[PDB]
């Protein structure tokens, strides 16, 4: 009757330390944790991924957060599968979506 | 499965599974029968006459 799944919660993707960070923060809206985030182009603080900016991901934020926080952290290193990152809609090459992060520390599997 | 990978260049890690659940509660029965207090004092059809 009531189908109530439980699956298991596995943003890791490989045996890599996924080590966290903490930047200024200049969000404009609620952001919900594994989105990614670029630095701002004029003023320099840490933005939600456009989709469209190619090569400019930094990073993935490591906890939920909003506009109101003057601080972020968020990952700096480590694998992390297609699925469980929180994509924006921008972005609709799965192509270009694998290899977002290439030339830094995050690797998408 | 786990095709290929050499021992140097060690990979993708597997997922833990599970996530079905259903509830089937109540059930119920009872057949009451009466005892016929009155139907004793004649012979059934067994009891040889």
């Amino acid at each position: 009757t009531s189908k109530e799944t439980f699956t298991h919660y596995q943003p890791q993707g490989n045996s890599d330390p996924a080590h966290t960070a903490t930047a200024p923060g200049g969000l404009s809206a609620k952001a919900p944790a594994m989105t990614p985030l670029m630095l701002d182009t004029s003023s320099r603080k840490l933005v939600a991924w456009d989709g469209t900016t190619d090569g400019a991901a930094v990073g993935i934020l490591a906890v939920a957060a909003d506009q109101t926080s003057t601080t972020l952290t968020f990952y700096k290193s480590g694998t992390f599968r297609y699925e469980d990152v929180l994509w924006p809609e921008a972005a609709s090459d799965e192509t270009k979506k694998r290899t977002a992060f290439a030339g830094t520390a995050i690797s998408i599997v | 499965m786990a095709l290929y990978v050499s021992p140097i260049v060690s990979g993708e890690v597997i997922r833990s599974r599970g996530g079905s659940t259903s509830e089937f509660t109540p059930g119920y029965v009872k057949p009451k029968h009466e005892v016929n207090p009155q139907m004793t004092l004649r012979r059934l059809p067994d009891e040889d006459p």
